[PDB]
């Protein structure tokens, strides 16, 4: 819900650098994904409504073992709000931030047999909204420029044309186009009025429009609680 | 034996999966709101002999006053219906538009979005299956009216199986000569000229005699649930329009003669239900193109 | 169950058997090993002199002798004789298909009709089980397994290894120049040798096609046959590629110099010696294009004819690094896939795509996708069907046409350079056809009856009409002995004994009218079957010959023409036994005659 | 000879008799107008935000307040409307609604009975019947456009007699190839694509030359009074409405396509003249049915 | 060789070249303006007890108030109104009303003549020719959809050239069993169900193959520029009611089933611009007798 929140470059870059790797990954078992479902919507239709299963609902899956599945939990964190159940990942980088992750080598982490086409497909960048694809792309780019594939991420975006047109105006490593960049990456904001408390009949619609409705609730609250167990740590 | 299917419901491309939460569906039904309100406006400018009601009009449409010197292109509102009525034909469409540019066009105008409300009637009729024995060719025609041309040319009279589906309500058979028709494992009835049938009954058997050729015309009627501002006559016109204007020109797509093919075709597809709602959004997105279009040629 | 990684995965994917080198090397070495085990050059140089013998002994007409102890001629015999061969085998094994079909037609429907969400690969074995089949693997590795020698596909450079080019004569007509000239071939023979590798499908690849759609018994033996029509006249014009006197075009890919992981080409050049198609395919990341192309009526300065069937734009002037390689499937079967893959770009990946095609290309491999395996056979049965984009009799008799048509223009050519003896020697006019040539096939014999071993040639069916003479040559340890001749028809057998050694015995004489059908002692037969009963056998030859040279062709049989008119196979399966032959069961002699069984001697 | 005719002028069931008079007609017109004020009051509570015009719009037209937890279905004016309707359609269809009913619901809005003040053009094409010689083939398909072909297997050329009946106004006639028509003993004109025609003047012939076939396409347009308030594109509605809804599923009737099948059909039959006034009433009715359910759906 | 084409694009005739000036464009668009609240007022009235929104609305139309006992014509615009149709039809027709009447009767109200502002969808197809080889039967059926029916009884496969013409913007085919169809001198492509053309692209060739006739279903969408309150439910019912009122009867002209055909038709005419321009001029008249005379049926 933070993490959906933040609608510009310097603030999802800020919030990746306290947020440590636990917060993006799952202690819930979860199903697995890419999976052919009926559920139910009694607010639209009497019968059963087909969808699809995917990594990037808002509910965590079962995630593999790998490199690739813990990008891809990384990536399903900012553009979801959720993670993937990978089972005893180590404490060390688990203590780690996201960003340390995604831009730095001291992790320990080897990202360089990644296939960014791959882990679109994997992730269904077709069903993702503009504000989502935006959000992947910066991940990608901090990935690439960590591991000298700069020309591979531009290789990349002409192959996708639409990805080319939303791409971010940032280069990692430079200040001053972090600073001037004009990007809008707020999933969750505060909602519009109009907003009201009905069902969506996707199962990325739904969540997504859950995280909606509860932010205005979440934001009045979260600071107290937060508090009360932070404190004396 | 031999298998014959309507063309209009072979291969249904996948439809778009974006602008269809409900912020985006107010923006849609916000678009027809003051699209319509534009057409009235200039006819009431007309009238008065005053441009003083169309300025209000399209300022309100394209937050911009018009000008003489400048084309009158309906600002960004018009950019933005445009852009979403390429998203939901396709999934490989662009889908660029922002979600702050969606939810700012939504507040222009106070609308629930509800695609709900009522009911529309669709004419299409989807002929799923006609199973033909050996020594008898069929042929179908047409959609809005489906004509089934059948010859007999073995020694005995043939038994022709016709499958309408099971999303249709009703379907009426008409032929050019009395016929016998039953459901199956049910006793013939005495040759009648008009049949009434609902498709949910299992598929139906035509006897067909040796001679001439008898032609059946049938005709269906489907309710798909739609918002209360959908006007058919304007869905067809904006249907066509934005097959002219290119806005349906991406690779891997199917083209339909009507939009009333179009809903049905996605219907009948392998999990079509969930096609069926996009579908109607498209639909009122249509209806707002062709009022302002219309009024804002280009 | 833990939770799972992706290293399974990685190692089942499809490998590029074209572009890796390792691997095209590979398949090379073992096509060639199993090519020379079962025909060895010192063998087959040792049987000349007995195979200019015989035809000789033939006593053909002049203007239609074959002359074996020409250098040229010998070479088209035996890439010849090897392509019928293993062409003679498939419908030999079609046929018994066909008759086990037939007897469990009640079984074999209740699966057509019950059973039609399986894929076509678990009908195939449905089917195949149900019938005592002999081979009930549909599977690659199965298919392999149980292959005989004659089937393996001729490997074009093992023949052409050792041969005499460029033997000069100037000005010289004397015998011993002469005599020296015949014994040698020109570049253009070496170079078709180097770029032919025969293709044949089995009847067990073709069975997945036929059921896929088909709902009666009789509705799959129609497609079974009209498919082997529709190989078995490619196969007449790739034999006819040979003899024309012009180089063979050989199939490649070209692939980027200097290749980028995620911006890579590659466009495949499909030039089948069998057929008188080609197929270009261009993959351009997810997008797969083809052409189909003609093959004839090509200039010199364009290699592709016009173009038949279009599904997007090719490039064909990419410049990048060649590969050779020779396709181990029919133009219909690559456009299949292709036509298949087309649909399946999306969801497939790039590896995936390229590593599918490849395999099925160079190594007859059908892909592991369900899905994929069975839209490819659904495309497949269309392209052979009647209602096929390609009009396939409309292209093959282009082919025709324009082969013989070279044919006259190289002769013509040679006769102006040198003299007509030598045109005669480089450009013989006695090999027209696969079917039109006289050809031996040599025949292997596993059963034995009371000493007789069997050895079963099938007559039939005729691609040409006209008059046609099948010969025996049968080669025994023994000084003297008898063998009997038996050919089964619909209703009764000949019984003929010879008993004559190392010489052809003209046994049968036909005539063959232009639907193809003869008669056979009163009745119409598409085919019929010749068993050679010899006692301690050690080779026994079948020589066909037709009376005049280049005979008219009869037009290819589609699928209504099968389904018209049905002959009854189930007889040939019968067999007589020699050691209990008399005198009076000798000559023509019905069913009627003889009791359930016991087909040797006549009811008393 | 042999005899075609079109399919949906066969055997025309009779129509209700009940519910005819001035008191019933006003029914219809009250309803009519309080159905259109109960959609467009819907739209307007979509537009404010508010169910103040909605309920406003349904008090007047059902009576009674709307309350949550009860489906809304229209109160008693829906009652008495859908089984008005099923009488006119039918003369095997019962007569269950009171007089009182009728009268106190007529009473809720002020309008006239008329159902001849204005007119509305149909489109469906009366072929009564086509005679045709031995060697020929005659096929009808169709009804608002209506493709006979023809087939001349003798030795020389034919003529085929086209009766069109006398109720419509014009016809249209188009072939695919030019062919000759003529009234009855008259000379025969040149070839020619096109026809109009006034079926008035009586039986038509047309010469059908051996060869292939010839495809006549006719068009026909006839006057039918109707009230001012007649929407053609309402009516259409609400006659699928009311066949999926099942209220036409009545014993030995007649099953028709369209409304406008419906009503051509009943002015051929004999007393036409009579049955057409009943089918004006029912397509107001169908009209304000349509208008009704909309406003307020059942899944 | 053989030739089909489409009846109603055989021998368009001369339209009327008379009332088609800045002020006989005016009266048009007053008679429709003043039609259209004539019935509006008839519902208005209803509505209420009182009869003055009709009596003022007919006091503007006719130039004199309503009365009982009088058939209430329309006064003189339903006479100028009705005679200008029948000029407008051909050229043979006379022209009746004086330029001062028009001139009169457009001060009524104050309204732009301009008849190109907007722009409507019309749906006939114009196939022009069908060029078939000797052995093959080819029949054409049909104008809102046209269906043309092609049997091959020759020994191979048929190419039949389809040529629809330069104005239509898009032709949509739609074939009983899928066939293959491609551009003068271009490959064929595999067999599909379903194909958008632009027919200014060129003439198509169809194969035919040897077999069961194939029906191909044809539907095209041609833009023509209209003034803004063009209506084509209005235009459609006009053309009916002045056919049926027996204004269009004059020597050596042709008729045409709906106004949908008679447009078209003189688009591909010689001079199909200023054809058309005439017959926009004739749609407006139209949609304006059909309301003066719903509103007042004499």
């Amino acid at each position: 819900m933070d993490v959906l929140s933040k609608g510009s470059l310097k603030e999802l870059l800020a919030h990746l650098e306290k947020t440590p790797l636990e917060e993006a990954i799952s202690y819930r078992i979860g199903t697995v994904p890419y999976q052919n479902v009926l559920i139910s919507r009694n607010e639209y239709y009497n019968q059963l409504y087909p969808d699809t299963t995917s990594l990037i609902d808002g509910v965590s899956r079962e995630g593999q073992r790998n490199v690739n599945g813990l990008i891809m939990s990384i990536i399903s964190y900012v553009v979801s709000g959720s993670g993937h159940y990978i089972p005893n990942i180590g404490f060390m980088l688990l203590r780690r931030s996201i960003l340390d992750i995604l831009t730095k080598h001291d992790t320990g982490l080897v990202t360089n047999n990644l296939n960014y086409g791959i882990i679109a497909r994997n992730l269904t960048v077709s069903k993702m909204n503009c504000e989502q694809r935006k959000r992947m792309l910066i991940c990608f780019k901090l990935l690439a420029y960590k591991d000298g594939n700069q020309n591979d991420y531009e290789i990349y975006l002409n192959q996708n044309i639409p990805l080319k047109q939303i791409a971010p105006n940032f280069i990692p490593g430079d200040m001053r186009t972090v600073i001037h960049n004009q990007d809008q990456l707020a999933i969750v904001g505060i909602p519009a009025y109009r907003l009201t408390q009905s069902t969506e009949l996707s199962i990325r619609d739904d969540n997504a429009k859950s995280y909606k409705l509860g932010y205005v609730d979440w934001y009045n609250s979260n600071s107290f609680l937060r508090e009360r167990s932070e404190f004396n740590l | 034996a031999n298998r014959a299917t309507s063309a209009f419901l072979d291969n249904p491309h996948p439809v778009g999966v974006n602008y269809v939460d409900e912020g985006s569906r107010q923006f849609v039904a916000v678009a027809e709101l003051l699209a319509s309100k534009l057409i009235d406006s200039s006819r009431e400018s007309d009238e008065s002999n005053s441009d003083v009601p169309f300025v209000q009009a399209y300022s309100k449409f394209a937050d911009d006053n018009p000008r003489h010197l400048r084309v009158k292109t309906g600002g960004k509102m018009a950019n933005a219906l445009t852009n979403v009525i390429r998203s939901y034909y396709s999934i490989n469409a662009p889908a660029i538009v922002p979600q702050v540019e969606i939810d700012r066009l939504a507040s222009k105008a106070t609308v629930s979005g509800d695609m709900y409300n009522s009911y529309a009637i669709f004419n299409s009729v989807p002929i799923v299956e006609v199973l033909s024995p050996a020594r008898t060719t069929v042929s179908i025609v047409g959609s809005d009216r489906a004509d089934v041309t059948m010859l007999n040319t073995g020694a005995g009279a043939a038994n022709i199986t016709f499958n309408f589906g099971q999303i249709a309500e009703t379907v009426i058979l008409k032929g050019s000569v009395p016929f016998q028709l039953a459901r199956l494992n049910q006793p013939m009835p005495a040759a009648r000229f008009t049949y009434k049938l609902r498709p949910l009954d299992g598929p139906f058997i035509v006897v067909l005699p040796v001679g001439n050729p008898l032609v059946i015309s049938a005709t269906a009627a489907t309710r798909i649930q739609v918002p209360l501002a959908f006007n058919k006559a304007l869905v067809e016109s904006g249907f066509q329009t934005a097959m002219n204007d290119g806005l349906f020109d991406i690779q891997n797509v199917n083209y339909y003669s009507s939009f009333d093919e179009f809903i049905i075709s996605q219907y009948h597809a392998q999990d079509g239900i969930n096609r069926v709602s996009t579908c109607v959004i498209l639909g009122l997105a249509l209806q707002a193109y062709d009022q302002m279009r219309r009024a804002l040629p280009v | 169950r833990t939770v799972a990684d992706g290293t399974f995965n990685s190692m089942i994917m499809p490998r590029a058997v074209i572009a890796n080198e390792r691997e095209h090397f590979m398949k090379t070495r073992i096509d060639k090993i199993e090519h020379d085990l079962n025909r060895s050059a010192k063998q087959e140089m040792m049987d000349r002199q007995s195979l200019a013998e015989d035809y000789n002994a033939l006593n053909l007409a002049v203007g239609q002798e074959i002359k074996l102890d020409i250098a040229t001629q010998h070479q088209l015999n035996r890439l010849g004789s090897a392509m019928y061969k293993a062409d003679h085998e498939r419908e030999t094994e079609l046929t018994d298909l066909i008759n086990r079909i037939r007897e469990n037609e009640v079984t074999v429907n209740g699966i057509l009709e019950n059973q039609k969400a399986i894929t076509a690969a678990e009908r195939a074995d449905l089917l195949l089980e149900v019938v005592a089949s002999t081979a009930k693997s549909v599977s690659a590795a199965g298919r392999a397994a149980a292959d005989g020698s004659g089937v393996v596909p001729v490997f074009g450079p093992s023949v052409a290894n050792g041969i005499k080019v460029g033997i000069d004569i100037a000005d010289s007509v004397a015998e011993a120049a002469i005599a020296v000239k015949e014994s040698g071939i020109i570049t253009q023979l070496n170079d078709v040798y180097h770029a032919f590798q025969s293709v044949h499908v089995a009847p067990n690849d073709v069975i997945k096609p036929a059921a896929v759609v088909a709902g009666t018994s009789t509705e799959l033996i129609g497609n079974l046959q009209a498919i082997y029509s529709r190989l078995r006249s490619h196969s007449d014009i790739g034999f006819k590629k040979a003899t024309v006197g012009d180089v063979i075009p050989n199939s490649y890919m070209i692939k980027p110099v200097n290749s980028t992981e995620y911006a890579s080409w590659q466009l495949y050049v499909i030039h089948p010696v069998q057929g008188s198609l080609g197929l270009v395919v261009q993959l351009m990341g997810d997008a797969l294009t083809y052409n189909v192309f003609a093959q004839y009526g090509n200039t010199s300065a364009s290699e592709f004819g016009k173009t038949v069937l279009t599904g997007g734009a090719t490039n064909t002037a990419l410049e990048g690094t060649k590969v050779k390689f020779q396709t181990k499937v029919t133009a219909q079967q690559a456009l299949a896939l292709t036509m298949a893959l087309k649909d399946a770009a999306s969801m497939l990946s790039q590896g995936e795509l390229i590593g599918y095609f490849e395999q099925y290309i160079n190594l007859a491999l059908e892909p592991d996708n369900l899905s994929l395996q069975d839209n490819m056979h659904k495309y497949h049965h269309l392209l052979t069907s009647q209602n096929s984009p390609i009009d396939w009799n409309y292209h093959d008799e282009e082919m025709h046409k324009w082969l013989d048509s070279r044919k006259t223009t190289n002769y013509d050519a040679m006769q102006k350079k040198d003299g007509t003896v030598i045109a005669d020697i480089h450009i013989p006019k006695v090999f027209n056809d696969l079917r039109n040539t006289t050809l031996h096939c040599k025949l292997e014999g596993k059963q034995t009856i009371a000493g007789y071993t069997v050895y079963e040639y099938l007559i039939g069916p005729w691609a040409h009409y006209g008059d046609i003479d099948y010969s025996v040559v049968v080669d025994t340890l023994n000084e003297e002995t008898k063998w009997y001749c038996e050919v089964i028809g619909i209703d009764g057998h000949l019984l003929i004994e010879k008993s004559v050694q190392h010489k052809p015995e003209k046994i049968l004489e036909l005539t063959v009218n232009d639907s193809g059908v003869t008669s056979f002692n009163g009745r119409n037969h598409d085919r019929l079957k010749l068993k050679v009963y010899v006692k301690d056998s050690l080779s026994v030859k079948v020589f066909r010959n037709w009376i005049g040279i280049n005979a008219p062709r009869v037009k290819t049989k589609m699928f209504n023409d099968h389904i018209g008119v049905k002959y009854d196979y189930s007889h040939f399966d019968k067999n007589i036994s020699p050691a209990h032959l008399t005198l009076t069961d000798l000559g023509w002699h019905t069913w009627d005659q003889y009791n359930a069984g016991n087909w040797t001697n006549i009811k008393p």
